[PDB]
């Protein structure tokens, strides 16, 4: 029903956005490791 | 539900695609800097080889 | 895009109003917004120019007929000093025979 | 053109009454019980039979 769709859409956007930002934080870690390897190879 | 599954699938596939695009572009940026470093060491050691040649020739003449 | 489609609908309504036809519903015309706007603007511009020319010509004919014969009679009376630089001729379409 | 523009403007104005869910959407309303088969046949042309 209507309120069921309200609750479901709220949970949808909550869990999908939380997965999105979790993956971008792991992307941040990948960027950090990549420049660490870059500077280690240059030195 | 099924609609949760398909929307989670599409958003997860597009953050996956964002990961792939960003990291491929960043690696293509970094590779040129690393090859610049290696070829700069090549040209640097070539110029220092010319310097060693000048030192040996002037030691010879002296 | 909604404002553009609403402006297209308002221009079509104004074009039908200037055309004299009424808003009768019928089957739609499935096409893009740009081609429909280009098709609408040609007929709307032609009808707007025709209506402006017709209104201006009707107003000009009415204003000419309002003072047609009297201007001719006053020019025939004043055919010697019309724009001579010594005499201004105040003409007045005045009332009945109370000339004193 | 007036018919197609009225239909497109109706769809545009009806989109304003929707509810967004951050790349998610839903619609709610009323419909008579005698049109449940017609509404099901209209929903048969849905993308994933929503």
């Amino acid at each position: 029903g209507g309120l069921g769709l309200i609750k479901s859409l709220a949970e949808k956007e909550k869990q999908l956005l939380e997965r999105l930002e979790a993956a971008k934080k792991e992307a941040e870690e990948r960027v950090k490791r990549a420049e660490a390897e870059a500077k280690a190879l240059l030195e | 539900s099924k609609l949760e599954a398909i929307l989670s699938q599409e958003v997860e596939a597009e953050i996956q695609a964002l990961l792939q695009e960003a990291e491929a572009k960043a690696e293509a940026v970094k590779r040129e800097a690393e090859e610049k470093a290696k070829a700069l060491l090549q040209a640097r050691e070539r110029a220092l080889e010319a310097q060693y040649r000048a030192a040996l020739r002037r030691a010879e003449s002296a | 895009e909604l404002r553009r489609w609403e402006a297209v609908s308002a221009g079509a309504e104004h074009t039908l109003s200037l055309l004299g036809l009424e808003a009768e519903p019928a089957r739609p015309f499935p096409e893009g917004l740009e081609a429909a706007e280009k098709a609408l603007s040609p007929i709307q511009a032609h009808a707007e120019g025709l209506t402006r020319q017709k209104q201006e010509l009707e107003e000009e004919l009415a204003l000419a007929q309002a003072y047609l014969e009297p201007l001719e009679r006053l020019a025939a009376l004043a055919h010697g000093l019309d724009k001579s630089p010594f005499l201004r001729v105040i003409p007045f379409l005045l009332t009945e025979k109370e000339l004193p | 053109l007036w018919t197609r523009a009225q239909d497109e403007v109706a769809r545009l104005k009806a989109l304003e009454e929707l509810a967004s869910g951050r790349f998610g959407f839903a619609l709610l309303g009323y419909v008579p019980v005698k049109a449940k088969p017609k509404v099901e046949e209209a929903l048969a042309r849905h993308k994933e039979s929503v």
